[PDB]
């Protein structure tokens, strides 16, 4: 897949 | 202006280009604003200082000096000119398997020497990984780290989905390394492909994906990266490599007949060099001072001119 940014997640478990 | 530091250009809490005065050494400076974090955040603060101060490798980006204020927070880093691995990623597409070689080697070695301080990273991403002005990897953002037991499972399901293990989008409390294991994965993936393994339109095709643990293998790809990709991209956390088995690993140390990449060893203090104490001397500072905030580790301003003398 394209590489691109993604926020950072304090919870991914939602 | 701050302390021993002229600030200059902003280039990123906004990080500013700066000279160190007496030295005359170029630094990165982050500026963090106290006044407007809440009680959970100060203490996320203090955690990733006290942090950063342990690690000493020479692909991890070093921190020089902390400069407390009421109101703000002045973190004195190493200055990365090469930028983010993701941006060179976009700029060059790719990279060829011996030039990624060449930055997994330094990435591993440096991630292995977290763990061997007992600190999982958690944010290991293209992003975080900079590059200097030798185009070496320095490893940065320790905003998601802790420090970690064996007897002892974490808690807490941070990281950036599409490097997250499969692990932290479900419930479940984890053995911290492993995670970090995980990443380095998907690391490695988008060095020698230029993409992502795992993504999609939304980020619940992308948690799917993950959860699935399939990926597609480039015909491109050698035999030998392929088969490291799966040591590291293992749904059951207890079965993923080790970073000590990762490092003896065939991609690992191709064209490194004579040097197989080991764990980092520390190298020993040295706080009395004649040659840095004697230029400070005569900057006015004295020999006592030197030793009470190298010993002390104090991170203040002698601290900070003594190791930028040695840059």
């Amino acid at each position: 897949f394209p590489l691109k940014r993604h926020d950072k997640v304090d919870d991914l478990s939602k | 202006h701050i302390g021993n530091y002229r600030l200059l250009k902003t280039i990123g809490a906004k990080v500013k280009l700066a000279r160190h005065i007496l030295t005359g050494k170029e630094v990165a400076v982050k500026i963090i604003d106290k006044t407007q974090l809440n009680s959970s955040s100060l203490q996320k603060l203090f955690r990733e200082v006290r942090i950063m101060k342990v690690l000493n490798h020479p692909n991890i980006v070093k921190l020089f000096e902390v400069i407390e204020t009421e109101k703000t927070l002045y973190l004195v880093m190493e200055y990365a000119s090469g930028g983010e691995v993701f941006d060179y990623l976009v700029a060059h597409g790719w990279m060829k398997e011996k030039e990624a070689r060449a930055k997994f080697r330094q990435i591993v070695s440096a991630v292995q020497y977290c763990h061997q301080k007992f600190i999982v990273h958690r944010d290991l991403k293209a992003e975080n990984l900079l590059l200097d002005a030798d185009m070496n990897i320095k490893i940065a953002d320790f905003g998601f780290s802790n420090e970690f037991t064996f007897g002892n499972k974490l808690d807490t399901f941070c990281g950036s989905p599409p490097y997250a293990a499969p692990e932290l989008f479900q419930g479940k409390k984890y053995d911290g390394p492993e995670v970090d294991v995980w990443s380095l994965g998907v690391i490695l993936y988008t060095l020698v492909s230029g993409s992502l393994p795992f993504d999609g339109q939304n980020l619940k095709e992308l948690r799917e994906r993950v959860l699935r643990g399939k990926y597609r293998i480039p015909f491109y790809m050698s035999t030998d990266c392929e088969n490291l990709l799966k040591k590291f991209l293992i749904l059951n956390p207890s079965k993923r490599g080790t970073l000590e088995q990762i490092m003896k690993d065939r991609w690992m140390n191709v064209g490194h007949e004579d040097d197989e990449l080991k764990p980092y060893v520390e190298p020993l203090p040295d706080y009395k060099d004649p040659r840095r104490t004697e230029l400070m001397v005569s900057m006015g500072y004295t020999r006592e001072e030197i030793q009470d905030s190298l010993v002390g580790q104090r991170y203040n301003e002698v601290m900070a001119t003594y190791l930028l003398l040695g840059y």
